[PDB]
């Protein structure tokens, strides 16, 4: 082992962050799953042969009671991995079928080089169902821990339209934030709901902004 | 005939006081802005110099912004200023429920 | 034949109502 220790490496920074952003989500995430050593991950999540397998690195999320009572429509959440350097249609498939008939709101899947095309469009194809597509690369830092990138923090409605009745507004005259930005994804932003960014001002400190996905 | 114009005006009036924010919880600054005293004295000296009724003793003066600015120290501009807000909500305060600077 | 002298807009509120 040279090299594989490097990629076993990556993988658990990357799983690392996959539970931090379920927890961000609002899904019931421990400090205890989170702070989790390599060297447990080995003994956890990797077999004698040091070859990462991902059967068992996917998991299942719930809401935090605190996240049930601020939105009432939080489904459960699943989190799937894959061993390919691409994924196929039939294990998309899998996939997908899997959250219809496990009665899941949104999926989370990832791949390890690439998603092939064919595997691409039904990805948004089966509603109400939700599903995110990542990178196993790409992943392996959190971009919310930046100091660059501020605080945001998902608006219920009921909070929203307080904001909008309070500035008069339609959703459209707000600031934007796109549907494709990486902490949009990394929130799980659907389009129509706006985002609270807490902006560390260099003048006044800590003002709160706000965004509309969209 | 007439109709079409008593239903306009029935919209035109229902839009007005939609759009009027009523005076208990209006939530803008209690201090006159520089731009809104600016135009009360501009406004009130045209009205003094095109004829109106003064409310304060011209000191032998002549000037109309001068004797505009003497009604506003004496709070005697009978005028209202309505503040728009974005949506196109307006308030409506009064020259003397204001405080200059 | 001026905004002074002469209304700007006339519209009529209702039928004519003979007395």
């Amino acid at each position: 082992d040279q090299e594989n220790e490097r990629n076993i490496s990556r993988l658990w920074r990357a799983f690392r962050t996959v539970k931090e952003m379920v927890k961000d989500r609002g899904y019931f995430i421990t400090q205890e799953e989170v702070e989790l050593p390599l060297e447990d991950f080995k003994a956890k999540y990797c077999d004698s042969m040091g070859r990462p397998q991902r059967k068992m690195m996917s998991f299942q999320a719930n809401p935090t009671e605190e996240s049930i009572s601020k939105f009432p429509d939080m489904g459960s959440l699943w989190v799937e991995f894959c061993d390919e350097p691409s994924v196929g249609v039939k294990t998309m498939k899998t996939f997908v079928i899997h959250i219809q008939e496990k009665n899941f709101q949104t999926g989370i899947f990832v791949y390890q080089n690439n998603i092939t095309p064919s595997a691409m469009k039904l990805v948004p194809s089966i509603p109400p169902a939700t599903i995110e597509t990542f990178n196993e690369a790409a992943l392996v830092v959190n971009i919310t821990h930046h100091e660059l990138v501020p605080k945001h923090i998902r608006l219920s409605s009921d909070e929203k339209r307080e904001l909008l009745k309070r500035y008069r507004l339609k959703e459209s005259q707000l600031p934007r934030i796109q549907r494709a930005d990486p902490v949009a994804l990394y929130l799980g932003l659907k389009r129509g709901e706006v985002v609270k960014i807490i902006r560390k001002s260099e003048t006044s400190g800590r003002y709160a902004s706000y965004r509309i996905c969209m | 005939g007439p109709e079409d114009f008593q239903q306009h005006e029935q919209i035109r009036r229902k839009t007005l006081k939609e759009k009027a924010i009523p005076k208990d919880q209006r939530a803008t600054t209690p201090y006159m802005t520089k731009y809104e005293r600016a135009r009360i004295l501009g406004t009130r000296a045209l009205q003094i110099s095109m004829n109106a009724p003064v409310f304060v003793d011209l000191e032998g003066e002549t000037d109309p912004l001068r004797i505009a600015m003497k009604e506003l120290a004496e709070k005697k501009i009978p005028l209202v200023i309505r503040r728009y807000l974005p949506d196109g909500s307006f308030e409506d305060w009064s020259v003397e429920e204001l405080i200059v600077d | 034949a001026t905004t002074l002298n002469t209304p700007v807009v006339i519209h009529a509120t209702q039928l004519p109502q003979h007395v």
